[PDB]
Formats: structure tokens, C-alpha cells, sequence
């Protein structure tokens, strides 16, 4: 069982990606 | 039972019975003395089936030594699948990882 | 602690007679009673248990009967070794309360 | 549930291979940092 | 043959502590619960209590919790009673009575002892 | 009396001679759902305290691997701290 | 009328009988006497803790009832039914516990990185 | 069986957590080497 | 196939996050 | 008494019986005879082998014994109990193959990083 | 029904090579072993060997290992024996006998052929 | 190494309706592995008893046998004009499966 731990670490990396995306869009302007 | 065929096989662990007197059963393995057990438990266990128990087992009781029963388990628990999706993902991860490390080392010369 | 008194405290029994030993309890004990043979020199042994069964080594002349409160022992062909006292022992509730018994 | 085990033990070696590559990349970046 | 042997008269001063052993032979001592029954006044039996031989745990009559304490010796295969504050009333005969270990056979006493007449 | 537990079609349901009177725990014949959801509770038919641990969220963690990943995660975070130690030093 | 706390721990089952305080408590499995001196030493009824070393899901399982010393097994009307597929060095954890441990790990990673960054800022 | 499949899933997740940590440490070491 | 597509999502999240934070640290040179 | 060497590849199992040389070798399975003409053409046979193509999980698993022509099934000097798992293209990643894969990939990574370092320093 | 018909009696000269067939009818021929048995002098039966129709692997008698050769044409459901280097000692009846395929039932010859009086 | 399996009696004298036995002694212990073939005067043979305990499919029930170890025998009664034959035994343990000289009935 447990195939959703992968989605948990993918959510962690997606949080990392979006908090870099917000910073990149902020400092890009 | 017929002609010294005493060692039989019956729950992840493998249950390995012997057909002898229920006083003292000695379990040999690989042509040497490996075990010697007491009464009321003639179902000597080597491990779970996932830990691939294999080799020649033979028991010795009141009668003559039993002829060897060679268990051969290949319950894998370590077998990867070589399907097209898995080998494609491995090749993708290999190429991407080596390329990312190459970008890491291309930008190091200064 | 149910009091266990016999209706017949003392009786006269002839040799070679079939005499019952009446035992009674204050409450119903669900047939949980044993009878005990105490030779007057001091040595005592289990005669029967659960009012119906028979111990190993006990002679077949001893057997009990009765349901509820009034319990009896059946003893046939009394011998000189059979001349002793007998105790009905309640084995229902703590503590196991014995009885006064009857001499023979 | 067998194919899930096959994918899991393929990934357990894929990510360990990625770990070995990252360890040797850590070795080369440590060598160049000592050079730095 | 299962045998239960006790001590002799065991002359003990009044008000002191009295010991009465009960040796177990012919069987495994820890496998069978040994009760303790006292012959009160030479005519009436009554139950003092029992002791588990395998674990040492004892259960007493609620009247006679303070009369004696039951201990066992697994190495010696003997059961002990330690009478506390014995009076002239407490001078009696004490039987050690084996029984079955579990709750289906701990209520009938299968083999008894000779009984030690604790006289003062 | 000796109130039984029936495991039929991978499901647990108590069967008595009279009505079941539940008092506590997870809820003639009273169903309890499947046996894989691990039912517990006291069911007094006018009594059993049932318990199930047919573990399906069950992990056989060996100490070697879970110790290795911990002792390497700790040193990985230590080297990450060494990486952030070079942020301003 | 407390329930029997079943303490599964690896390949070991610990049943408890806290219903009767102080009294010596015996155990019976499927109306067969168990606990204390038996054929197998894998089972020991120490105090109220009926230890079951190397628990088998088929032959050491089923009905369990505790009764105090001086009480009949047929007198008791409060049984337990045990089924427990035990397993060697084998915990049981849901997805929420794994989420908890990964959240704790990333939080202490960040809290140690900030601490090391500030101790590097100071010196 | 499934009790080992779940442990395999947890050790894959642990290896991936440690992979994210080692990617982070390689990224930070390379960036500070360039700085 | 669900864990395998989850690992594909993991790989593209790694690459997207790495490239995006490489650009974001390119800004702060 | 040479042990029955077994070569499993994919979903087919090839049970070799290294003893009884020269003579015809038959086969037996769960005290039932296979290794000849029957209803299923999946379970073949050879001069030394019992090739169970499309090997089932449990429908074809049991006690597999070779005996020579003339000898009785219980007159055979050896037994084998086979219970294996099959796939479509599974390979057993034992410690030697895993170590070889790891050392090949680490040498590949070292050589590629050295070459990339060389041509990055050159430009 | 199941019945096996053989070739006629042939007056084969010594030193030549003979060929006797035996058809198999009424059953699946490739699934039962064909055993070839020679009745010397009209009294003593002698077992020369068996040929498996499916595999083609044949096990012979130790005496008749070199003096006989068994072949099977499976398409025509036939069993052949190429007797080689015939002598006047070979002037005997040569049955072919069906046993089972497997070792639990290949030791009894269920049905037998008519018999070629291979006169030398 | 082959088993020199012989019969004690080669020509047996009997009569119609008689119950008579036929002896066949083995050189070694062959663990209840024998057969009982009868030979018609024209040469057509067939199997009657196999494994010495069970009967052949389609055989008359008057044929029977017993014995174990090395001494084995055939039990036949009510001999007819169809039952006049020569009776054979064979071994089953070791290749080759050796026959015997055969016991021929006499009317
Ligand atoms: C993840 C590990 C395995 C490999 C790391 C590779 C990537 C992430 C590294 C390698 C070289 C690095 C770059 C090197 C040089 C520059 C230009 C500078 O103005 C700012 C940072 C920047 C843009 C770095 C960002 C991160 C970078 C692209």
C-alpha cells in the first residue's frame, strides 16, 4: 500500500517551486 | 513417506515438517549438521518466503535419515520489471541526471 | 462464605448397611460440591468431586446425588476401613466452607 | 499489488543511483571548493 | 505416587511464628495449586487459603487473612505457612491440600497431607 | 453465554439468541462491516470485548534500513547546514 | 468493567485483565486452560499480563477470558475475541504518521538552517 | 507481502527526502562556489 | 502506473524547481 | 545427489535434473505426472528439462521430482519444492548485479564529469 | 476398441535387416509407451526395450541394446523395429506391447500385438 | 544386474472346474510389482492381473493373485476350454523387466 507518500513529497517540492516562482516574479519586476 | 521421503512442506514463514518420532528431530542442511530440535515442534523455520529460503533440507528421527527435499523459493521482493515504461523512466532519469551534473560542471570553470 | 450445615449431625449406622449422608447448603451452589473421606487417625483423601464424578483410586461404592441444596452420598457395603467421618465441601464461592460431618 | 512492489523496488534503485551520482558530484564540488 | 509429607508436631511457643512445611514428590510442584486447610477443634474443617506455586501469588480466606502467610520454595519443593499471633484457639491440625492449577480443578483437593497437630 | 463472532465474506457480525445491546466501542444479528477496518467494542447480548489487528496499514520496518536512512539524513542535513554556513562566511 | 488492553508489540501480544484488582487472575483460551505452567513456555500469565511470544494468528488466537482465583471459567460472561496478524519488528502506521514525520523533518531542517545562518552572521 | 511493500514505500520516500536534501546541498555548494 | 507517473511528476518538479531557482539566483548576482 | 538447478526467466521456469544421465527423464508434480502429452501444451519437456512456459502463481507450484525411465516416482533419490513469483520481464536484482550496476554507473558518472570538466575548462 | 495389428511373418535371410511394424488404433498413440517383447523358442518371453512415441528417446535391454533399433513414425501411428544382423536365434515371435507413459504405470504391458513370426 | 526371474513349475496338470495356483519366485524383493499374462495357443497374450492386487480392465473376475516380497502366486478357479493357456510373471523394479519361463496348464 501507500502510493500517496509520493504525492506528499511532490506537494512539498511543488511548495518549494511556487515559493521560488513568487520570489522570481517579485524580483523580476 | 515412501522411501525415506519424510521432509514435507505445509503466514509468511515456511513451515517445514518431518515425518518421524516426535521426540528429537535433527535438521541437516547442505550436507552438514545444522540443527537438532526437541519435541512438540517439528516444523523448523528458516525465515519468511520473501527471504528466499532454499537449499537441501533433511531430517533424521527414530528411523533412517530422510532423503533431501530442496526448497527453491523465488518470491522476489527485489525483482525490478524490465517493461518499456520502467526502462524508459530509468533512461530518462539517467540522461537528465547526467545532463544536470554536466551543467553543474560546465558552469564551474570560471 | 455460605454456611454448610448437615441436617443429620450424628446418626447410628449398622455394619453392612446402605446409609445416606444428608448435606444441605444455605443457597444453591450449582452442584459444586465434593465429599471427603477422613479416617479418624488423621489421614484424609478425596472421595468424589462435583457431586457425581469419581476420583482415580476411589472405590466404586461411593457416589453422590442431589441437585440444588439437598445433597446425599450413597455408600454400599460398609467395611472396617469404611468406618470414618465424611465431609461435604462446598466448592462454589470463596472460601470453600466445609461441614460438621457425621461419624460412623 | 505486485506491480506496485516492482515499481517501488525499481525506484529504490533509481533513486539510489541518483544518490550515487549526487555523492560523486558532492565529491567534485568539495574538491573544487577546497580548490576555492 | 504423589506424596505430601509435612513436619512433626512442630512445638512452637504461643504468640510466636510457626512454620509447617509440605514437601512435594512424585510430580512437578509448580504445576499444581496447593491449598491449606485447617482442622478446627478436631471436628470442623475450614479453608485458610491457597498459594500458586508457579508464581507465588496467594489468595486467603477473608476471615483468616492475618492468621497465616503462605510462602513456597520452588528449589525445596515445599510450601510454607507462617502463622501470625497464634493463640490457644489456633492450636489445631493443619493440612496441606494439593489441587488442580487452573480454575476448573482448584476447588477440589485431590491429595492431602498427614496433618501436623500444632500443639502447645 | 459464549457469544460468538462470525467472519463471513470478510465481514464481522455478532449472532446471539436474543437482541444485541451495544454499550461502548465501534458499531439477533448485528453487522460490524468488514474485518479489515479493525472493529473494537463491548457488545452485551442480554458479553464480548472484541479486538482486531489485521494490520493493513502495516509496515515491517527493519532496524538496519530505518537506522541507515536516519543516520544519513542527519549527516545530509549537517552538510546542508555547512552549505548555509558558507552563506555569509 | 474495563476492556482488556491488548498490547501488540512486534511478535508479542500482551493481554491484560484490569477488571479484578489485586486478585490472582488466570487465563483461558477457547475453553482450554492456558497461562502459567503449560506445554509451551511462549505464554506466561505474569500478574495480569498474559504475554504471547511468537503469536500465531491461527492456533494461539481466538477466545480469551480472564477469571480470578476462586472463580470458575464458566462463571465468567465477559470474553475477548482476538485476531491479530503479528509480524517481526513490525509497527503499524497510517499515512498521517508518515506525513507527521516528514513535516517534523522539514521543519527541524529549516529551524536548524536558520540557526546555523544566524550563528554564522554573528561570527 | 504488503507489510514489506509498505516498508519499501517508506524507504523510497526516505531516499527521496534525502535526495531532495542532497540536491539542495549540491545546489548551495555550487552557488557559493560561484560566489 | 500511478507511482510511475508520480515519479515522472517528481522529475519534472525537480527540473522545474532547479532551473527556476538557478534563474532566481542569477538575478541576485 | 546434484541439486535440481533451476533457471527462471520472465514467466517461464526450466527445471533441470542434473542426475540420472543418459536415460530418459520424466517428471512429476504434486504426486501427479506431467512432462508429456496432456491437455495443456504450456508445460513442455525435454531430455533434461521441464519447461513450464506461462508458469502460474500457484496452479503449477508444488513438489517437482524427476525420475528416470523404469524407476518409480517414489524411487527417485531427490525432491524439490518450487514456489516462485513470475512477471512479464522481471529480473532478480541480487547483490552482485546491484553492485555491478552501481559501480558501472559511478564509473560512467566519473568519466562523464571528468570529460565535461575538461571541455568546459577548454572553452 | 484398442487393438494392435502387426506385419506378416517374413522369411528373412540371416545377416540382413528386417522391419516389422505395429499399428496402434483406438487410443492416443503418442501418449502411451510402446514396449517391444520377443518370445524366444515359443516359451520364454524376453523384453527388448521401449520407445517413447512422443520424445523418441528409447531405452533398451542390456542384452538387446545393439541387436535392436526402435523408430516411430508418429504421423501414421506406427511403431517400428529395425532388427539388424539377424541370426537363426532371432527366429522368434516379436510382439509390441503398450504400457503407460509414466513410471507409476509403465511397468505393466496392457495390450499386446498379434506377433510377427520373423522366421530366419 | 537383471533379475533372473524364474517359475518353479513349467507344466502344470489340472482339470476343468479345478482351483489351482501358479508359483513364481523372484530373485530379489520387487515390492509388489508383478503382472500375470496368459498365452493363448495361437500366441495372443493379454494382461490379467497387474500390481498383483488389482485386476485388469475387462478381465473376468475369476483371475486373482496375491503374495509379496519374493513369493507371488496366481489364484484361478473354474478352468474352462477358454482358460487353457500358459501363464507368465514379470518384474517391475529394475530395467530390464524380465519375464519367466511360463507355466502351461494341462487338461
Ligand atoms: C542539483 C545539482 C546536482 C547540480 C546543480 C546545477 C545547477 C543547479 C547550478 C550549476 C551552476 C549554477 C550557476 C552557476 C553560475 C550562475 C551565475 C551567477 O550569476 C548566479 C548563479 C548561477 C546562475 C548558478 C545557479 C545554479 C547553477 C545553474
Amino acid at each position: 500500500l501507500d502510493p500517496k507518500l509520493c504525492y506528499l513529497l511532490d506537494g512539498i517540492l511543488f511548495i518549494y517551486g511556487v515559493i521560488l516562482t513568487a520570489l522570481f516574479l517579485r524580483v523580476k519586476f | 513417506i515412501k522411501g525415506n521421503h519424510l521432509v514435507k512442506v505445509y503466514d509468511g514463514s515456511v513451515l517445514l515438517t518431518c515425518d518421524a518420532e516426535a521426540k528429537n528431530i535433527t535438521w541437516f542442511k547442505d550436507g552438514k549438521m545444522i540443527g537438532f530440535l526437541t519435541e512438540d515442534k517439528k516444523k523448523w523455520n528458516l525465515g519468511s518466503n520473501a527471504k528466499d529460503p532454499r537449499g537441501m533440507y533433511q531430517c533424521k528421527g527414530s528411523q533412517n535419515k530422510s532423503k533431501p527435499l530442496q526448497v527453491y523459493y523465488r518470491m522476489c521482493q527485489n525483482c525490478i520489471e524490465l517493461n518499456a515504461a520502467t526502462i524508459s523512466g530509468f533512461l530518462f532519469a539517467e540522461i537528465v541526471s547526467i545532463f544536470v551534473l554536466a551543467v553543474g560542471v560546465y558552469f564551474i570553470a570560471g | 462464605d455460605i454456611q454448610m450445615t448437615q441436617t443429620t449431625s450424628s446418626l447410628s449406622a449398622s455394619l453392612g448397611d446402605r446409609v445416606t449422608i444428608s448435606c444441605r447448603a444455605s443457597q444453591d451452589i450449582r452442584n459444586y460440591l465434593n465429599w471427603y473421606q477422613q479416617k479418624p487417625d488423621g489421614t484424609v483423601k478425596l472421595l468424589i468431586y462435583y457431586t457425581s464424578r469419581l476420583h482415580s483410586g476411589v472405590p466404586s461404592k461411593f457416589s453422590g446425588s442431589g441437585s440444588g441444596t439437598d445433597y446425599s452420598l450413597t455408600i454400599s457395603n460398609l467395611e472396617q476401613e469404611d468406618i470414618a467421618t465424611y465431609f461435604c465441601q462446598q466448592g462454589n464461592t470463596l472460601p470453600w466452607t466445609f461441614a460438621g460431618g457425621t461419624k460412623l | 499489488t505486485l506491480l506496485l512492489q516492482l515499481t517501488n523496488t525499481s525506484a529504490y534503485y533509481m533513486y539510489l543511483l541518483l544518490l550515487l551520482k549526487s555523492v560523486v558530484y558532492f565529491a567534485i564540488i568539495t574538491c573544487c571548493l577546497l580548490r576555492r | 505416587e504423589v506424596q505430601l509429607q509435612q513436619s512433626g508436631p512442630e512445638l512452637v511457643k504461643p504468640g510466636a511464628s510457626m512454620k509447617i512445611s509440605c514437601k512435594a514428590s512424585g510430580y512437578s510442584f509448580t504445576g499444581y495449586t496447593m491449598n491449606w486447610v485447617k482442622q478446627s477443634h478436631g471436628k470442623n474443617l475450614e479453608w485458610m487459603g491457597l498459594i500458586n506455586p508457579y508464581k507465588g501469588v496467594s489468595t486467603y480466606n477473608q476471615k483468616f487473612k492475618d492468621k497465616a502467610t503462605l510462602t513456597v520454595d520452588k528449589s525445596s519443593s515445599t510450601a510454607y505457612m507462617e502463622l501470625l499471633s497464634l493463640t490457644s484457639e489456633d492450636s489445631a491440625v493443619y493440612y496441606c491440600a494439593r489441587s488442580g492449577y487452573y480454575g476448573d480443578s482448584d476447588w477440589y483437593f485431590d491429595v492431602w497431607g498427614q496433618g501436623t497437630t500444632l500443639t502447645v | 453465554f459464549k457469544i460468538p463472532i462470525e467472519e463471513l465474506e470478510d465481514r464481522v457480525f455478532v449472532n446471539c439468541n436474543t437482541s444485541i445491546t451495544w454499550v461502548e466501542g465501534t458499531v439477533t444479528r448485528l453487522d460490524l462491516g468488514k474485518r479489515i477496518l479493525d472493529p473494537r467494542g463491548i457488545y452485551r447480548c442480554n458479553t464480548v470485548q472484541v479486538h482486531y489487528r489485521m494490520c493493513q496499514s502495516c509496515v515491517e520496518l527493519d532496524p538496519a534500513t530505518v537506522a541507515g536512512i536516519i543516520v544519513t539524513d542527519v549527516i545530509a542535513t549537517l552538510l546542508l547546514a555547512l552549505g548555509v554556513f558558507c552563506f555569509a562566511g | 468493567q474495563t476492556p482488556y488492553k491488548v498490547s501488540i508489540s512486534g511478535t508479542t501480544v500482551i493481554l491484560t485483565c484490569p477488571q479484578y484488582p489485586g486478585s490472582e487472575i488466570l487465563w483461558q483460551h477457547n475453553d482450554k486452560n492456558i497461562g502459567g505452567d503449560e506445554d509451551d513456555k511462549n505464554i506466561g500469565s505474569d500478574e495480569d499480563h498474559l504475554s504471547l511470544k511468537e503469536f500465531s494468528e491461527l492456533e494461539q488466537s481466538g477466545y480469551y477470558v480472564c477469571y480470578p482465583r476462586g472463580s470458575k471459567p464458566e462463571d465468567a460472561n465477559f470474553y475477548l475475541y482476538l485476531r491479530a496478524r503479528v509480524c517481526e519488528n513490525c509497527m503499524e502506521m497510517d499515512v498521517m504518521s508518515v506525513a507527521t514525520i516528514v513535516i517534523v523533518d522539514i521543519c527541524i531542517t529549516g529551524g536548524l538552517l536558520l540557526l546555523v545562518y544566524y550563528w554564522s552572521k554573528n561570527r | 507481502h504488503t507489510e514489506k511493500v509498505n516498508m519499501m514505500s517508506l524507504t523510497v520516500l526516505g531516499l527521496r527526502m534525502l535526495f531532495a536534501k542532497t540536491v539542495a546541498v549540491n545546489f548551495l555548494l555550487t552557488a557559493k562556489l560561484f560566489f
